[PDB]
């Protein structure tokens, strides 16, 4: 036995190209569409609940991932692999800063470290790249809202508002006439599901929609009382039914 | 690790990685090594396609391995930084346990050892690079000159040159180069030593670089003026 | 591609086998062994007359009682000569006393094997390992990439090795004196050289036990080749 | 067994060139352009987004220019992942001498270090090259204003001017044209801002394409400052050298 | 085309050999049934023996991992023994590690994980294998969680696996459509064995002896295997109305 | 093409070819079988005499693993051997830890995780051989049959190699003409006769007959070799059967 | 053919083409055969000169005072295998005060050939071997291919025309198995089986190699005018 | 390095002209108190060998399982394991007597002292030591701890020398060693009266005798 594969199996071609990056992008491609947009109070990003089957209970399957208390993530691609490295990104959240600096990563750190992962995974012996791409919401106390998208090959952008996967060319269109920077976060909201019902063929409502926000602390999600200095959570997924009322206001 | 066999034999006995790092050599500047009686002068060739250089900064073709070793090479640049790194480290060894600095020859061998070794040892390739070493020994005043290549072969020289159109500087030093009379000062050993790289440089403005190493650890590398004027010297004579 | 310890249909290492064209394409080495002493000789081959030919090294010493000449890719040597001369240092630390000829090369030859996906390939280089012992007195053998090695009376090895071989199986008797071998090596040396022998292009080396292993001067060779130039002339 | 499909990242051409390296070049041309200056009095770097969008948060977005310590900083061409790998290293090793000697690092002596990186992945492992050329700009007390490039063969040189990138044969001859070595860094900064303009496959050059930084003894006496330009202050300098 | 042989990328984002793994996974030509009931988890698949010379008792594809959780597999036995051997291992690990008893879904979401790295590790093969876990979960209740060669796991009101899989899985869904509820509404698990067994009849359209089946039933804090004789008195109730 | 090049590559069908390329070298070898008995198991195998200088009963085939487990194989004999001897070290790992010698099923599994562990990788080569096996314990009788892909399962009466269907159909006319079981030494006789019968696939050379058992009543439920007088009336008892 | 490319892949027929070539280089190797009494065990080979200069490549080597082998192929692959014979046989007598047994040494030689024919990375041995002993069960002679198969028998012969002598032994058998206390004549019907392999050439006195084994006899080589008595 | 815990006492042996004679008693004690009361410290190897052993319980337990499994191993492949490839004393010995050197070199000895006897292939009488350190010795008579000092003056009054064991009967070799168990029991503070005792004859192979007591003592004298 042992891993014998010690060598690249992502290389450039003659033309440049590094064909495994450019392949899982089109993994990416097929993916189910989810998005992210920014607003003055808040961020929110959202995705298609896509069962594979009526029997299976899709609340047990959660594409919307909690990372930080104020930090979530959602994706387009490969759903193991996703997966997987949520698992990773809630680790090494803790492994190389909380039980370093006694506090939870600013966002754009968190991403960072999940993009080198990435990277990784497009140099390192014996493997492929991860095939997806993922939105990533968060808030921290310097660098307030922000919106990132980290890709295969590990790059990532900052966004005001954005879409990957499916239909993410038409929806990156329609985001660009409804985003201003004086936006609410109910505002936001709004026009996330305006976005979405674009790319949604059958059912639309909340048990086939995957919602959450990055917005004010909730005190009520923390758990215990009495200590003033901690708050409790900005990340929230919203439920079925919060969902349902907001698209009778639609 | 990665373990792969790189350098292999072919059906008809030779390995290819090893020769066709040879063609690498082919590619690079021009370098050249001339021994006259009590010194020995390193010539290099600067390609002009390249200005708005730094030449403060740019890294200089001649490296001093120790206070009385010079090594300059032809190749892959990156790969000769590996080689000179090593040779300095060892240089430095030897002075450690020893308690004497390096022979020319040591230095040779040893370089070489270490090129051999990466033609038969999995996972790594061939240096692309060949060298030409010069210096003179502790406590010695004969000049000495010596040559290295990908595959680890060795050897001294009274005279040699390694890089692109060697061929016909060769063939220049071949003719004009008496062992039974050296280039008995340094003057006449730069003039020589410019002379064989004029055969193909261009134009003998900021193309050739001259090092001139001497007895005693005396290493100095000339100006562009000092080599300017071996370069007008030598035309005028032509023009007859 | 292909794995590199591989058979061939005919059962042979494909490596071992290429190995040997390589050696093929070496300069000459011919030994000679007497009851006097054993003799080897090398052609130098400076591939540009500006190439000091004394610094080319094809013959050396493994210990005072065994000397060794090389054939083929001749870097490839110098680790080998490396492990022959610490087996042959270490032996005499461990038992205070000299290693046998054949103990020796045994040792030298347990190293070509040892390539794989260790090093990446065999050796590209072929060895004449010449010495004396007490128990078998002056012994020649030839050792090989592919880990085998046979003891000769004489022998050739290099490009010029079949037309040499040929010309030892006629010449080679066991009542040869020391200067009649010095004298048949220097002959058959100029017989597969392309350019003309002299004490510059060729080398000479001897063992005999009460001086051990010794490197000619090229003054002394000089002498050796006058001396062959007349005995041709005498018949 | 799995040398089947092993690519041998690590190998000559039958011409003596390095395969992987030679295609690693060819899609670091693809990338946005990014231009180094050296005048006497400092350092300009200039370098061009890649095709962005409106909904793009410029002011907290880094592609192209980066901070390795307070004296030296790099411009990126190529796979920004690959770089930060690099840059993170580099900034690292600059740490590592700070603290052996108690002195900032030599700019070429950085330089050198992650160069040395990119050629151990040309001649061992069997893995890919880093697909980024880097453009280095600092100072130390030794040679002073200093501008280098390299590339992933792990070569490097030194330059008065000197592009990476998209169109570097237009640019490095504009370059070579209006390039004086009594050149000063405001003079440097509009050369800049012009190659750019000439060279871009864009349409315009606007603040939101670009990414600007200087490196200057302007400074309050003797001691160096960089200067990472927010968006309204490229908006400004693009006005001010009057190419919007 | 050596990106048909290794789990990399296909030009179109595809990796061959999970795909290939799928197929394996029928080549049993075995169908699996899992229904929940209020306190129960039923899993029921076909047996077959076709050699004489075997010991019946002997062909099994419905392993007991722990206690509480019951595994059945779709796919080649040395390939399902392979997961039985490391579900059982992970299950214990994690008892000893955590203090309580590993629950049916992070069971199924290890096994995923592991399924995860066959896909994008070069070395390893992923495995011809679609795993059901079954149990009553202490916290959640009667729990299906079903993993593939994909790495894809989620959980199930009720589920199908095999050649026959969506007659199965149509005839389910219809029954679901009309109760209108996420479970079989019955208090006895021999009653929710019956339910299981009649609509695999309905759906395959064949009829079953004692030895044609393999049942397994997951209660609170035990999960367990009928015999034959268990089973053959499941049939005549279900002949008998 | 190219998936039958390397082992642990599926097929576009899902099959692994290197596997089936491996039960090629099983069906190649000599006959060998099992046969269960009412308080045991036998097994059996056919020896080929290849030459007149073969010493006879000398090169032993069948192997002993701890001391109440027998294991036979057809195919690459070489390959074999490796099975037995981490068979061997499973059987004295368990017993270190646990105390009890190792059961039937639980060493069955053992065997089949290690042959199933030579088709997750292109870096080995799968099994060359399929191999029968068991033995007594607490639980009574036990008898198995291991493939290549690592697949086993238990049996009634087991048979592997060239001879191998012929072997069936007598195994199977056993199980029906006896339900309610077979004695050891019955089992004993069977066996030499089944070995004899299947001899027809190999008839150009002559071969030699090696049986061994465990029963809890005739070898107090520890593993051994039919000799002497036991094997001569066996090889009477086939000899009559033939003619 | 599509097949031959290591020894970790089997063919479509189930063949290991690597291991089939391995034995091949075993039938271009020379001639040696053995052959056993009830008291003594004699191993008899032709030893093969690269030319006239040359000395005879030497075929027998001892691993114990009661055991050695003759070899044929890849002389450095049997350096390798007999020296792991000889520290097989010293762990034994060390740890045990025991004799190795030579069917025990038969079984560890053929799991260390295995191991090489199922392994990637790795090749199979090059060369077959003649193992002969005296132990507590008296008399033995043994043939082992790389393989993996070893195998215990009367008479053998192994390497190119090995078939004539074969034979030979096998008319023989009955004869030499009785050659009891008669070191001499055991040898005698060695000589005179090997000699049913040559062709051209003859067995002279430094072509000739024999060894023996036996009751009161430790395991010794003859070569030289040590044999010119059986030429 | 450790220290013993559950401890065995003296193991007493002898040669007599047939064969050997071992005997050792049935206590388990833990410092001065005598907790284990039925442990039996003569293991039988086959049918030609016993191995007596004193010091740590623990220690012999897995010196026991040692044994057992040599035996599983070397009927492994070998077709004369009950014949002329079955286990001699002296290879159960030198395995021992390996083991024990090996231990005391990394430090972390097997707390025992090991006496085994036999006879061998050739009709040849086995006696021969070992202990913690991998010190050995063979003697017509042997014996570990208290034995050495008291057992051992009585049993060379019987077999002085080499010459004197084939004028030693069977039946005078087992009286000697039953009178010096009892002269143990009377003064080893940790002897009991229970014991066992093993005769491996060449003739009549291995007997092997349990529950043996302490008979035919003096104590009246109490005066």
């Amino acid at each position: 036995m042992t891993d014998r594969y010690s060598f690249s199996l992502t290389t450039f071609s003659p033309s440049g190209k590094l064909g495994q990056i450019d392949y899982a992008l089109t993994a990416v491609k097929q993916g189910v569409t989810s998005l992210g947009i920014k607003a003055t109070n808040g961020v929110v990003i959202a995705t298609e609940k896509k069962s594979s089957s009526p029997l299976a209970m899709s609340e047990t399957l959660s594409k919307v991932s909690l990372l930080t208390p104020d930090i979530g993530a959602v994706y387009s691609g490969m759903g193991p692999d996703y997966r997987v490295l949520v698992d990773k990104s809630r680790k090494v959240a803790h492994t190389s800063y909380k039980r370093i600096y006694g506090e939870y990563p600013p966002t754009k750190l968190l991403v960072s470290e999940v993009a080198k992962i990435m990277q990784e995974a497009t140099q390192s012996g014996g493997v492929r790249p991860f095939g997806v791409s993922l939105l990533i919401a968060g808030h921290d106390e310097f660098n307030g809202f922000s919106l990132y998208q980290v890709d295969p090959s590990g790059s990532y952008f900052p966004w005001k508002a954005t879409a990957i996967g499916k239909g993410s060319v038409a929806a990156k269109t329609f985001l660009e006439k409804r985003w201003n920077d004086e936006l609410e976060l109910e505002d936001a909201i709004h026009i996330a599901l305006l976005t979405l019902k674009e790319s949604v063929e059958g059912e639309f409502n909340g048990d086939t929609i995957e919602l959450a926000i990055i917005g004010d602390e909730n005190p009520d999600l923390l758990g215990y009382t009495g200590i003033p200095t901690d708050k409790g959570p900005r990340f929230r997924k919203l439920t079925s039914q919060e969902i349902n009322d907001r698209l009778e206001a639609l | 690790g990665y373990d792969r066999a790189l350098s292999i034999f072919s059906p008809d006995g030779h390995i290819f990685q090893v020769e066709y790092a040879l063609e690498a050599v082919k590619r690079g500047t021009c370098a050249v090594g001339v021994k006259g009686k009590n010194c020995v002068v390193l010539g290099c060739e600067r390609r002009s396609t390249l200005k708005l250089q730094d030449t403060r900064i740019t890294p200089s073709k001649v490296s001093k391995i120790d206070s009385h070793v010079v090594l300059s090479f032809s190749g892959l640049n990156a790969d000769s930084r590996i080689l000179i790194e090593k040779a300095r480290v060892e240089a430095q060894s030897h002075r450690l346990t020893l308690e004497d600095p390096v022979t020319v020859e040591y230095l040779t061998r040893y370089v070489a050892g270490v090129q051999q070794r990466y033609t038969q040892s999995g996972g790594v390739r061939p240096f692309g690079v060949s060298t030409l070493i010069a210096g003179f020994d502790p406590r010695d005043d004969e000049p000495k000159l010596y040559q290295t290549e990908p595959s680890g072969i060795y050897s001294s020289w009274s005279a040699q040159t390694i890089g692109r159109n060697s061929k016909t500087v060769r063939e220049f030093l071949e003719k004009n180069y008496d062992r039974k009379e050296p280039p008995a000062t340094v003057e006449e050993c730069v003039k020589l030593t410019v002379r064989s790289l004029l055969e193909v440089v261009q134009t003998g403005a900021k193309n050739i670089e001259i090092t001139v190493v001497k007895p005693d650890s005396d290493i100095v590398a000339l100006s562009s003026e000092e080599i300017n004027q071996y370069v007008t010297q030598i035309e005028q004579e032509k023009q007859e | 591609d292909r794995g590199v310890s591989t058979f061939s249909p005919e059962g042979r290492l494909f490596q071992v086998e290429y190995s040997l064209e390589a050696i093929k394409l070496g300069s000459t080495a011919i030994g000679i062994a007497t009851k006097e002493g054993v003799v080897l000789g090398v052609e130098k081959r400076a591939t540009s007359p500006l190439l000091e030919s004394d610094s080319i090294e094809k013959i050396v010493e493994i210990d005072r009682h065994i000397g060794c000449a090389m054939s083929g890719l001749t870097a490839d040597a110098r680790s080998m000569i490396e492990h022959a001369r610490t087996a042959a240092v270490t032996h005499n630390l461990y038992y205070d006393e000299d290693i046998n000829v054949e103990s020796l090369t045994q040792s030298v030859c347990d190293l070509a094997l040892r390539f794989g996906e260790l090093m990446s390939r065999p050796f590209g280089v072929a060895l004449l390992i010449a010495g004396h012992d007490a128990d078998d007195g002056y012994q020649l053998f030839h050792a090989e990439p592919s880990g085998t090695f046979y003891r000769y009376n004489a022998k050739a090895i290099g490009s010029g090795s079949e037309g040499a071989q040929a010309e030892l199986l006629n010449e080679w008797h066991s009542s040869l004196t020391l200067k009649e071998a010095e004298l048949l090596v220097l002959k058959i040396l100029k017989q597969v050289m392309e350019e003309k022998l002299d004490e510059n292009n060729a080398q000479l080396s001897c063992i005999t036990k009460q001086d051990g292993f010794k490197i000619y001067d090229n003054e002394k060779t000089a002498e050796l080749i006058k001396e062959l130039k007349e005995k041709e002339a005498a018949e | 067994g799995s040398r089947r499909y092993d690519s041998r990242t690590t190998i000559f051409s039958p011409e003596g060139r390095l395969y992987q390296v030679e295609y690693a070049l060819e899609s670091i041309s693809h990338a946005g352009t990014a231009i180094g200056i050296m005048a006497s009095d400092g350092i300009v770097l200039a370098a061009e987004r890649k095709v962005t969008s409106t909904l793009l948060e410029q002011d907290t977005s880094t592609e192209k220019l980066y901070k390795l310590n307070d004296k030296i900083a790099v411009a990126v061409a190529g796979l920004t992942a690959d770089a930060e790998i690099l840059i993170n290293t580099a900034r690292i090793h600059a740490q590592n001498y700070l603290k052996t000697y108690n002195e900032d690092i030599p700019v070429e002596i950085l330089v050198r270090r992650l160069s040395d990186i990119k050629q151990g992945y040309t001649q061992h492992g069997g893995l890919r090259p880093f697909g980024v050329s880097f453009i280095y700009a600092g100072y130390d007390d030794r040679y002073g204003y200093q501008l280098y490039t390299s590339n992933p063969s792990g070569n490097y040189t030194g330059w008065k001017a000197i592009s990476v990138g998209a169109n570097t044969s237009a640019a490095q001859t504009l370059l070579q044209m209006d390039y004086k070595d009594d050149m000063k860094v405001d003079d440097a900064i509009e050369l800049a801002l012009k190659t750019l303009s000439k060279t871009t496959d864009s349409s315009a050059l606007t603040y939101d394409r670009l990414e600007f930084a200087t490196i200057r003894k302007g400074a309050n006496d003797g001691e160096v400052y960089q200067k990472i330009f927010k968006p309204q202050e490229i908006k400004d300098i693009l006005v001010k050298t009057g190419i919007t | 085309g050596y990106d048909r042989h290794i789990t990399i990328f296909s030009p179109e984002g595809r990796l061959y050999q999970v795909e290939y793994a799928f197929k394996a996974t029928n080549q049993t030509n075995i169908n699996s049934l899992a229904v929940r009931g209020k306190d129960c988890t039923v899993v029921i698949s076909q047996k077959k023996v076709p050699d004489k010379l075997l010991d019946p008792t002997t062909v099994s594809y419905i392993f007991c991992i722990s206690r509480t959780i019951g595994m059945v597999v779709n796919g080649p036995i040395p390939d399902a023994r392979n997961a039985a051997l490391r579900a059982k291992a992970e299950a214990a690990e994690f008892r000893y590690k955590y203090g309580y008893d590993m629950p049916c879904d992070v069971l199924a979401k290890r096994m995923a994980n592991l399924s995860q790295i066959y896909t994008q590790r070069a070395y390893m093969r992923p495995l011809g294998v679609i795993l059901t876990f079954v149990s009553v979960d202490e916290e959640l209740g009667p729990s299906i969680y079903k993993t593939d060669p994909a790495g894809y796991y989620v959980g199930y009101k009720a589920t199908a696996t095999g050649p026959k899989q969506q007659e199965i899985t149509t005839n389910l869904e219809n029954h679901f459509k009309k109760s209108k509820i996420d479970h079989i509404n019955e208090e006895s698990w021999e009653k929710v064995v019956e339910f299981a067994i009649t609509h695999m009849i309905d759906a395959l359209g064949t009829e079953f002896s004692k030895n044609d089946l393999e049942v397994g039933v997951a209660t609170k804090d035990k999960f367990f295997t009928l015999s034959a004789e268990n089973i053959e008195e499941r049939l005549v109730a279900i002949a008998e109305q | 093409t190219g998936y039958d090049l390397s082992n642990s590559v599926f097929s576009p069908d899902g099959r692994n070819f290197q596997v089936e390329y491996a039960v090629k070298a099983v069906e190649n070898g000599t006959t060998s079988i099992g046969i269960k008995c009412n308080d045991g198991v036998v097994f059996a195998v056919e020896k080929l005499i290849t030459s007149k200088l073969l010493v006879p009963q000398k090169n032993v085939k069948i192997q002993v693993v701890d001391r109440h487990i027998g294991c036979v194989y057809s195919g690459l004999i070489p390959d074999g051997r490796h099975l037995v001897n981490r068979g061997r070290e499973e059987a004295a790992s368990f017993k270190k830890l646990y105390k009890t010698p190792i059961p039937i099923p639980a060493f069955a599994d053992r065997l089949g995780q290690y042959v199933q562990a030579h088709t997750l990788y292109n870096s080995v080569r799968p099994f060359g051989v399929s191999t029968i096996f068991g033995g007594v314990d607490k639980n009574g009788a036990h008898l198995y049959m291991l493939e290549p892909s690592g697949s086993y399962w238990g049996y009634k009466g087991a048979a592997t190699g060239k001879g191998r269907q012929s072997a069936k159909a007598e195994l199977e006319k056993l199980v029906d003409h006896h339900p309610e079981g077979l004695s050891a030494r019955e089992a004993v006789k069977q066996a030499a006769k089944i070995i004899y019968l299947a001899h027809e696939d190999n008839k150009e050379k002559d071969f030699e007959l090696e049986i061994s058992w465990c029963s809890l009543s005739e070898t107090n439920g520890l593993h051994k070799f039919v000799k002497g007088d036991l094997l001569q009336e066996a090889i009477d008892f086939a000899q009559k059967e033939i003619n | 053919n599509n097949y031959d490319g290591d020894t970790v892949t089997f063919s479509p027929t189930g063949r290991l083409f690597q291991v089939e070539y391995a034995l091949e280089a075993i039938k271009q190797g020379s001639v040696t055969v053995g052959l056993r009494s009830n008291t003594h065990a004699v191993l008899v080979a032709l030893k093969r000169n690269a030319d006239e200069l040359s000395s005879y490549q030497k075929k027998i080597i001892k691993c114990d005072e009661h055991m050695g082998l003759s070899l044929a192929g890849l002389a450095p692959d049997a350096r390798v295998l007999s020296n792991y014979l000889r520290q097989q046989c010293n762990y034994s007598s060390l740890v045990f005060n025991r004799k190795l047994a030579v069917e025990r040494a038969g079984h560890l030689l053929c799991d260390k050939a295995q191991k090489n024919t199922q392994s990637y990375g790795g090749r199979p041995y090059g060369v077959g071997l003649l193992i002969i002993g005296y132990d507590k069960s008296g008399a033995h002679l043994l043939e082992f291919q790389p393989s993996g198969n070893v195998t215990e028998l009367y008479g053998t012969a192994i390497g190119a025309r090995s078939q004539g002598a074969k034979t030979y032994l096998e008319r023989t058998l009955d004869t030499f198995i009785k050659i009891d206390g008669n070191p001499d004549e055991l040898i005698k019907a060695g000589v005179e089986a090997i000699s049913q392999s040559l062709r051209d050439e003859s067995l002279t006195v430094d072509n000739l190699s024999i060894a023996i084994v036996g009751k009161d006899t430790p395991f010794t080589i003859y070569d030289g005018e040590a044999v010119a008595k059986y030429i | 390095t450790q220290q013993p815990i559950v401890t065995g006492t003296s193991v007493i042996s002898m040669k007599y002209d047939n064969g050997v004679i071992i005997a050792a008693d049935n206590l388990g004690s833990y410092g001065s108190l005598l907790r284990f009361n039925g442990v039996e410290r003569l293991i039988p190897v086959g049918d030609n060998t016993v191995v007596g052993i004193s010091g740590d319980i623990s220690d012999m337990q897995h010196i026991e399982r040692l044994l057992k499994d040599l035996v599983t191993e070397n009927a492994y492949d070998n077709p004369l394991a009950d014949a002329e490839e079955a286990l001699e004393p002296s290879y159960i010995f030198e395995y021992l007597a390996t083991v024990m050197y090996q231990r005391r070199s990394k430090m972390n000895p097997l707390w025992n002292a090991i006496i085994v006897a036999g006879v061998q292939s050739n009709g040849d009488q086995f006696l021969r030591y070992v202990n913690l350190l991998g010190v050995t010795y063979s003697s017509p008579t042997l014996a570990t701890g208290f034995g050495a000092h008291m057992a051992n003056p009585l049993l060379r009054k019987v077999v002085d020398r080499e010459s004197d064991i084939p004028k030693t009967t069977v039946q005078v070799a087992e009286e000697a060693i039953v009178n010096a168990m009892r002269v143990l029991y009377y003064r080893d503070a940790r002897s009991s009266r229970n014991f066992s005792l093993a005769i491996i004859d060449k003739n009549t192979g291995l007997t092997f005798k349990k529950n043996l007591q302490v008979e035919n003592m003096k104590w009246d004298f109490a005066k």
